[PDB]
């Protein structure tokens, strides 16, 4: 599993 | 810039016209920041990547530094393609190189993007590693008090940091690990509930391999800050710190004795009745690998009072929670005196145990008989097997015994009329 994150 | 097409950014971006860029770098930005189905597909195959990567190192334009970070950073939050594609463009020494940013939103960005590439997987987070990015990362936190730093800018350190913790096969290079490990101490005191969250979810991931990397761990002393942490009212710190605390007690049973000398048993009747099914299911796990420790370790879960606790969960919970309490209990009796091991049944683990050879699990099937197995052996060196047969006979037992000697499964049968003929017969 991958841990990312989109900025909004 | 608002809801231009992809095209429309593409003729921008070629313009050679610097505002003309900026401009049509913020329209994608703000395209790919859109709730539903952000373009990232349509943007990689306009070939928008590279000019993307060239534009963070326009250092005389921070505006452009910053919309491309932006844009580059949601790309790389979508799959594992759309990362390798920014990995690709060359995105990760430019993003190092921008850590050093005098603009914090502009240095925030690059933190941000690591850490997207980073969470990837071992292989990138190993080469982010391998371009340096760690040093400039520790830079940004080597600040005589982290309360002074922005909290967003915090927060996103802390998980970028994490992400270059996460991972197995293979976990990331001891010295990484050493270079980390002290600012990672110093974000686990920290008062922010976010920073502390993510601080536990990199120790947890850190304690997650063999006992050489646990002990790095241990060695810091964080475990009585993780302990601290168990009792937090924040089910998303107590979710990674109980994580990381029975990560630990997988170790040596001296690493496991640093967890009960700074308290943590006295968390667990919270725990083992806490209302979210994965706490209860982690902390019955935890209490597993500590009664298959010592005597005196099964004793301190004795002492404080968590054997009706474990009665508790094998009665009533949900199955996965069910099964580590059966493992919890194999384990107390395989180690336990005799005396520990009646104080077990004394405490009313019979009924729960039977009733869940009802199971339609062939191996907590083979733990429960084990279980029992143990206790018999106990028993004998009483002279009390006889006590027991009643017991396991008045609440149904027997009938459930006996049917599994009927089981698909090899051992379970055996096992099953093992027990039969030797204490029933």
């Amino acid at each position: 599993p991958r841990r990312v994150r989109r900025r909004v | 810039t608002v809801n231009w097409s992809v095209e429309d950014i593409v003729k921008g971006i070629n313009s050679n016209n610097l505002e003309s860029q900026l401009q049509a770098t913020q329209a994608a930005r703000k395209l790919l920041s859109r709730e539903k189905q952000p373009p990232i597909d349509n943007i990689i195959r306009a070939g928008l990547i590279p000019k993307f990567v060239s534009f963070l190192g326009k250092t005389d334009c921070s505006p452009i530094q910053f919309e491309s970070a932006w844009a580059l950073t949601n790309i790389a939050s979508g799959t594992s393609e759309q990362t390798k594609a920014v990995v690709d463009g060359g995105a990760i020494p430019a993003f190092i190189s921008l850590l050093a940013s005098p603009h914090a939103h502009i240095s925030e960005q690059a933190v941000w993007a690591l850490g997207n590439i980073a969470g990837d997987g071992s292989a990138f987070r190993d080469l982010v590693i391998k371009h340096g990015a760690i040093d400039p990362l520790l830079a940004l936190l080597a600040v005589p008090d982290l309360s002074t730093l922005a909290c967003g800018y915090l927060r996103n350190l802390t998980w970028t940091l994490s992400n270059l913790c996460r991972n197995k096969n293979p976990a990331p290079p001891l010295d990484a690990v050493e270079q980390i490990l002290p600012t990672l101490v110093r974000l686990l005191h920290h008062n922010d509930p976010e920073v502390l969250a993510d601080s536990c979810w990199a120790i947890s991931y850190l304690t997650d391999g063999p006992n050489e990397r646990i002990e790095m761990v241990v060695k810091k002393g964080v475990v009585p800050q993780l302990v601290k942490l168990l009792g937090a009212t924040e089910l998303p710190i107590v979710t990674p710190a109980l994580r990381a605390i029975g990560n630990i007690v997988t170790g040596t049973d001296e690493q496991t004795q640093k967890v009960i000398d700074a308290g943590a048993l006295a968390v667990f009747p919270s725990l083992l009745t806490n209302p979210k099914t994965n706490i209860q299911k982690e902390a019955t796990w935890t209490m597993s690998n500590i009664t298959a420790g010592r005597q005196d370790q099964i004793q301190q879960v004795v002492n404080h009072g968590l054997v009706p606790f474990l009665v508790g969960v094998l009665s009533k919970a949900d199955f996965k929670t069910q099964k580590e309490a059966a493992w919890a209990i194999t384990n107390y009796t395989s180690g336990g005196t005799v005396e520990q091991i009646v104080y077990l049944v004394h405490c009313g683990i019979i009924e729960p145990l039977m009733n869940l050879l009802s199971a339609k699990d062939t191996k907590i099937i083979q733990v429960i008989l084990d279980a029992i197995s143990n206790i018999f052996q106990a028993a004998e060196k009483l002279g009390e097997t006889e006590k027991l047969s009643i017991m396991i006979e008045e609440c149904g037992g027997l009938d459930k015994i006996e049917a599994l000697q009927r089981h698909e499964n090899e051992s379970v049968y055996k096992a099953s009329l093992n027990l039969i003929e030797k204490y029933f017969s």
